[PDB]
């Protein structure tokens, strides 16, 4: 949005770049930061940890009623069955979309997000526009921002993640997918469907 | 604290900016800012609750419009000064140096493998905030409770939009690190944790969806009984 006080994006990036490199140089000289430490964190969250992990959990729950029961009872323990867990998903609780209930997750105070199953959050989730509005008019936001029309008679539960509990949405399995393989089903599971701002992919 | 970061229910922040696709890191400085968290955590700059409190003390106009990972830089510097681990005058001299010499190398340093081992263990082992305590939970599923009207100036998880409101206990999770103490340098002081459900009408009045609720996490001191 226009702010007549604001520098250009190029000038902002230039200044941030110098401040970050300066702080980086000081922590390196203190011996507590290294360039290899930086490269490892980036490799993990660019390539090793992302929403393909949560997609595996969702498709197992869709295809294994006993696993789905364990997932809803103890999300962290059930995900550990698949070797999935860790930082910022120490305490996961999965919530089931149904014909009567739709779930959507937000962190209005501080960007909370279940990294082990979704990776790092996209920028819109961290930003004040989504965070301010979804607790106040979730039905309208879903329709206007995500093209997702939740009928007025259907309950929307908005989970504001104010603690270290991490809420993950188990979306409903799309129609027309009877007998699909787990690989085919995974193509329908998006990070958006596990936040609750979209259903799983149709068709 | 009652800062602008407490945005739940705020109007006028504008439409969502959601590019049809985006990289995890939008610039190399973002990778650096992100990876500094385990380094500064291990070195004792701050824990997680203190980290968030540092962001909450930003200039509010800067918070609202600066790139997300710049918030992280601000809180590292905040706690580096707080703990005496960062000399501001030296930081400002190094900033001017890298302004004028953007391609100058970083200092010579050893790639200590134990720092990378630390990263791997944290990522895949986690840093659980659950704690065991002496007492059973005071509340249980189905209890009707009211949220505190307290307005501490220090760190807390007391969004203004839920203060004073009445809701129903949905789940008891066990006890966890308490942000109102941990974020203010007072220690973990663990408290039982609950999810509490507030109807949209309770929160927003008649402008509230008659078929919507907000589920909000409440540590035990936050809530007091209305009806069992």
């Amino acid at each position: 949005t226009e702010n007549i006080l604001r520098k250009s994006d190029e000038e902002i990036q230039k200044e941030i770049t110098a401040r970050v490199k300066a702080l980086e140089s000081m922590l390196i000289e203190q011996g507590i930061l290294t360039t290899s430490m930086i490269d490892r964190m980036a490799e993990i969250y660019e390539n090793e940890v992302g929403p393909h992990l949560g997609a595996k959990v969702v498709v197992k729950a869709w295809t294994d009623p006993e696993f789905k029961k364990r997932l809803l009872a103890d999300g962290t323990e059930a995900c550990k069955e698949l070797g999935i867990g860790g930082l910022q998903g120490e305490d996961m609780m999965w919530v089931e979309n149904t014909d009567e209930v739709h779930h959507v997750v937000v962190c209005t105070l501080c960007s909370c997000y279940p990294w082990p199953v979704l990776g790092l959050p996209p920028n819109w989730f961290k930003e004040p526009q989504y965070r301010s509005r979804v607790v106040r008019e979730p039905r309208q936001l879903l329709k206007e921002e995500f093209g997702f029309e939740v009928p007025p008679s259907k309950e929307i539960k908005v989970w504001d993640s104010s603690s270290e509990m991490r809420f993950v949405v188990l979306p409903q399995r799309p129609a027309g997918t009877d007998g699909w393989s787990e690989e085919e089903l995974a193509t329908l599971v998006t990070r958006e469907s596990m936040i609750g701002v979209e259903p799983a992919k149709a068709v | 604290m009652n800062g602008v970061y407490d945005v739940g229910g705020t109007d006028g922040l504008g439409p969502i900016n959601r590019p049809a696709d985006e990289p995890v890191f939008r610039a190399e400085w973002e990778k650096v800012a992100f990876a500094m968290f385990p380094a500064t955590f291990r070195a004792g700059f701050m824990g997680l609750d203190e980290f968030r409190f540092g962001i909450e003390q930003m200039n509010p106009a800067e918070y609202l419009e600066s790139p997300y990972y710049w918030h992280w830089i601000r809180t590292y510097i905040h706690h580096g000064v707080r703990t005496g681990k960062i000399d501001l005058e030296e930081l400002e001299r190094r900033t001017q140096y890298y302004r004028e010499n953007p391609d100058a190398p970083l200092p010579e340093h050893e790639q200590k493998p134990e720092l990378i081992e630390f990263v791997n263990q944290a990522v895949y082992g986690g840093l659980p905030a659950s704690r065991e305590v002496d007492r059973p939970p005071k509340f249980k599923e189905g209890d009707v409770v009211r949220f505190s009207t307290a307005s501490p100036k220090g760190h807390a998880k007391r969004a203004r939009y839920v203060r004073g409101k009445t809701g129903t206990v949905v789940k008891h999770h066990g006890a966890y690190i308490y942000p109102d103490t941990a974020g203010n340098g007072l220690g973990e002081c663990p408290e039982h944790l609950y999810t509490v459900r507030f109807t949209a009408q309770e929160l927003w009045g008649p402008e509230g969806d008659p078929n919507s609720s907000v589920y909000y996490d409440c540590w035990e001191p936050y809530i007091e009984l209305v009806d069992t």
